[PDB]
């Protein structure tokens, strides 16, 4: 698997939003439980849901796979992602719709071959058999850091107008700053391979002859989500990201490092992952970390200068 | 009187509702679990009916004769037979919410069987 | 006669389904209460040979009697009917001729759920002492039988029905038996009521009635 | 016995799901009465129940089972714990079914034989000869902290959208936060043991052989869930969870530590421990306690730094 | 003496809700569990006030209901109000915040009071103007 | 002490506010969210106070309320205010600005004493002209 | 030390004042945006001093507010004034002149203490003679 926790600087943002009020643009908010000295505070604070990462970077895997030459489906060579749930998904690709439980599996390869989304993402169908695949991708949303008891985070309104010369066009829109964290999850010891119980089948060849490449794309794919290329409304509130704190970790065992909360979270990691490896009778474990304000590391551990040398070293 | 401001409730919900054209505000009435969810309502309801008021295009009027809301949408022409809520009724159907959120539920689905009636003829 | 208090501290609540829709009890029947008692002796075995069929390693303890009150509010929810009172306090009150002193005290300090599987809960403390038994008019919380004369206000009787220990056999139906429980129906809480007992033991300040 | 009392703290999450009712997906909820010098106030809180939790354990062991080399059942190498209930499990595997109440017992033997998750687990079969095993575990329901005059959950409604570059499409789901609280009970002295009266039956000898390693697997599988690897929903709404206290006590007899409501349940439950031992003529009575939320501890009490150390301890 | 206070002060949220169409600070008023809120609100709606009566469209008067009553005029978007009291003194507001300061119910009290004042007086006014 | 110091900075506010008949300071006192807004208030404030001193206009004075309590009288425009209190010593500013350093939740509640203080004394200064 | 470094210059300043019965001097300090500024300023208020002193007119004293403090006294126009507290050493001066060379801020600091302590003084010296 490869698990990660990531730390972000936000500044005049808008890439989420919601149902709208009047002439207002509302920005996603949600509540949060802290711990502060004196007690347990509620407190309501600007999120950005995980669907958007998600949308964001299964479009960079598009992009990737059709320009290396894996196959890609029809519709979500449109950034259209239905995949194959509704039966005109199904009648505009050209597959037909399985029979009974036993031939399920005949279908979870056809899907799996004609495109490489339904492969990393998974996919449902709803009727009268059932297939499900959970995804190899897991995201969740990006909360600020809910370090001591000021939590750094600021929502505001902003007023705009429309021009005109024969007046008949007032807007107000919400715009936000932050320290955004995150984590994600990736396993890439499940890619091209089918995650239904049944005989074999033809074509699970073809399927073995590119576990390579696609897992190596499936790979490059993240590049996007650590780059800072996601939301929406980028095209008059361009945001100003910036990276700070990262730490990524490559095991053979189940792994969650610590949520990016604490000032102190890649030296706990550190030492966990180590404690981890001996008593889960693991065989291979690396941390790769990289730090950009100066906080605690430890010692033994490997120092990235850029997001490009962490995913050179990841492919490797 | 509380099933009066209940109804009084449903009028208000019923005005937003046939004003607005969504159904939103009601659904989230019925569907709350909170104070908080019913309250947000509340609000939201009173702050489009404000803007029905300002336009002219909610008005009180009569219809024996009955207490009426005129409203005005899209050209269309919808008539509310019964009072909207005073302060005091939605301070007390606040305090009634406090003690069993069932009471939004009730007035989201006689909101929503005013609305239906209206429309329907 | 000798009898025992325990003060039970349970983590979310216990649950029972009615027999023969799966709506819950209000409080634990006495059934469970019994083997709640003996499963302190008989950890690590789930079938004794009655000696003509297996039916529980409980029907050793079939001659005790036993009761139980609330000590907080709870509410009662059908989402398999459960009744909800994190961190409350249950009270019960064995009462027994059987064994001595010392193996109800022991007995007593060894249950650790009451109920299902999830229904885990704590013991605080455990008291023992005699009782003595008289037939006077007297003031209880416990629930007694159907077939208890009542003397103060009809108000807060509550008809719920038990099997008797037959049903500790599989493959069987104990037989109904109507009870009575002085409780509120919601929210859930415990009152007291007068009764003119024909047999009640005073068990150190309560007076709990059998008959 | 193995039992423990632990205090979570999670942030933003739907992981039970019950129900759905229009485009809406629905939280499950519990009735909670609130104690007001005014009165009393109903409240519903976010409740996880403990089947979830269970299937999660038990998913953890099989991964575990797997790689260690015991036996594991057919239809549970699948993820599908129906354990041999119906004469449908007995006819895949291959187990004669138990002829009367004498053969109970080699039967038993034969199911814990072929299957480890029937061994810790538990299962009942039904028929004219029932058969019943208790399970090893026992988990509780998850509820937070009713601590104080304050009850630190809350619970929203999100909404979401699928895009579609031919409009004809939304739908809304429920997330919470909350404190959580949930004790836990694993008697590690009954694994690999019969649990029926009668004249011993060939092939104990194998289960006395293989009794170090079930019990040493049953109890590696507690890390995955102190670790947080339970509920649904995990792959679009990963949570953040964080561990703040735990409370585990190893004896000879039955216990349980106070539930970690009250702000101070560490020396309570010390001290029942203490009282406890001295009625029951205990030999062995050990506690560990992890304490980052600083709250009372007392003395006389093992301090460490993570649940790894706590496993290798419970180990050793 | 205590009821006459919060009657007063409940005629100043009235004439301040009546001028400004807004409830917001009945709204604050009644919902109040801090003296700062409390005390916000006398200040917001007195300075309402403060301009009704700059611009003339809030004046005492008397009215005869047969003896003359005192009354507040109030004029606002072409409606024409009449709420029947006195405002508030200094020292009535001062007593007030010392009942606040004693039990935060008597602002609950004022609020409930003034939107029974502005409720009744609404509803006369749509009644006139539909006849 | 801190209730004392507070008090006495919420006098000073008033005094300032009641001569200049600008409620500007108080309203930056109020929504300080800086030392820096505090501090500058508290001196500018205090210049405007030292004129009224240097024009006669600002005195300190004694008022029988049946003891004498301390007072400061304000002559503003023809209009005459007495503010009951003491003003605050070089000490109260020194140890108000590092109650500031710590929570500038005390420069808005000062304020709020302030405006009630001022608001109080104009409500009475206004119905002695009217009668 | 160097909240004691500030306090006597606080006091040169209040002196200096209180001789000169000039706030102007003060005033610079206070406005200072530059080490000139300031040191411009340290000079002239000493030298105002210095007059003073010739003149027998500023005095060193103790003074019992039951122990004795240092003190200052000060004759200007008839009127008697005393500061308590010492005035700046020279190597207050130049430790206070390398703070400055930090930050300006602590002239604006020494500027306000000096002028608390000039208007408590002519306040107690009013009061007095109104008495």
């Amino acid at each position: 698997m490869i698990s990660g926790s990531v730390r972000f600087l936000v500044n005049l943002e808008s890439l989420n939003g919601v149902e709208s009020i009047g002439n207002l643009t509302k920005h996603r908010t949600a509540p949060v439980v802290l711990k502060t000295s004196t007690g347990y505070l509620v407190r309501y604070v600007p999120v950005i849901s995980g669907e958007a990462l998600a949308h964001a970077y299964q479009a960079s895997l598009v992009d990737i796979a059709k320009k290396e030459g894996l196959p890609v489906g029809s519709l979500s060579s449109q950034y259209e992602f239905i995949k194959f749930s509704t039966d005109e998904a199904l009648k505009i690709e050209g597959i037909k719709e399985p029979k009974d439980y036993n031939d399920a599996r005949r279908f979870e390869v056809e899907v799996m071959l004609k495109d490489v989304i339904a492969d990393v993402g998974g996919f449902m169908y709803a009727g009268g058999a059932p297939v499900r695949r959970t995804s190899r991708i897991k995201l969740g949303y990006m909360i600020p850091a809910l370090r001591g008891d000021e939590i750094p985070a600021q929502l505001e309104a902003q007023f705009h107008v429309r021009f005109s010369n024969k007046p008949v066009a007032i807007f107000n829109v919400e715009v936000s700053s932050a320290l955004y964290t995150f984590s994600f999850e990736l396993d890439e010891d499940l890619i091209a391979v089918p995650s239904t119980f049944g005989e074999k089948v033809k074509g699970e060849e073809e399927l073995e002859r590119q576990k390579a490449k696609r897992v190596k794309s499936a790979i490059k794919a993240l590049y996007s989500l650590l780059s800072g290329n996601f939301g929406g409304k980028r095209s008059r509130f361009l945001p100003s990201m910036k990276l700070m704190s990262l730490v990524v970790t490559k095991t053979d065992f189940p792994f969650m490092p610590e949520p990016a909360h604490d000032d102190d979270y890649i030296k706990t990691t550190i030492m966990r992952l180590g404690k981890a490896k001996g008593v889960l009778n693991g065989n291979l474990a690396k941390a790769y970390v990289i730090n950009n304000e100066g906080i605690e590391v430890g010692e033994g551990v490997t120092v990235l200068s850029t997001v490009e040398d962490l995913v050179v070293k990841l492919e490797e | 009187e509380k099933e009066n401001i209940i109804g009084r409730i449903a009028n208000l919900l019923a005005v937003g509702f046939l004003y607005s054209e969504s159904p939103t505000l009601v659904d989230r009435f019925a569907n709350a679990l909170s104070k908080e969810a019913v309250t947000k309502v509340l609000y939201d309801v009173q702050r489009i009916v404000q803007m029905g008021i300002d336009r002219s295009e909610i008005a009180t009027t009569t219809i024996k004769d009955y207490p009426a809301v005129n409203v005005n949408s899209s050209g269309a022409k919808y008539t509310v037979v019964g009072y909207l809520p005073t302060s005091q009724d939605i301070e007390d159907f606040l305090r009634m919410i406090e003690e069993d959120v069932y009471y939004a539920r009730k007035a989201g689905a006689l909101a929503m069987s005013i609305a239906n009636r209206i429309k329907l003829g | 006669m000798i009898y025992s208090k325990v003060f039970l501290k349970l983590h979310w609540g216990f649950s029972v389904v009615k027999p023969l829709a799966k709506p819950g009890f209000y409080l634990p029947p006495p059934t469970t209460l019994i083997g709640a008692l003996s499963y302190g002796k008989f950890r690590g075995v789930d079938n004794i040979n009655l000696g003509n069929v297996y039916g529980s390693p409980a029907y050793n303890f079939r001659n005790i009697m036993a009761t139980a009150r609330l000590e907080s509010e709870g509410v009662y929810t059908e989402d398999t009917g459960k009744v909800y009172i994190p961190n409350g306090r249950l009270v019960v009150v064995y009462v027994t001729d059987s064994i001595s002193k010392e193996e109800l005290e022991k007995l007593c300090w060894s249950i650790t759920r009451i109920g299902c599987k999830e229904c885990l809960a704590s013991v605080e403390n455990v008291e023992v002492g005699e009782a003595k038994k008289v037939s006077g008019r007297v003031k209880t919380r416990y629930y007694f039988r159907d077939t208890v004369k009542v003397v103060g206000r009809k108000e807060f009787l509550e008809y719920v029905t038990f099997w008797e220990e037959n049903g500790y056999i599989w493959g069987k139906e104990g037989s109904p038996v109507r009870y009575i429980l002085p409780i509120t129906t919601y929210p859930l809480a415990s009152k007291e009521v007068e009764v003119e007992a024909k047999e009640a033991y005073e068990v150190g300040g309560e007076y709990v009635v059998f008959s």
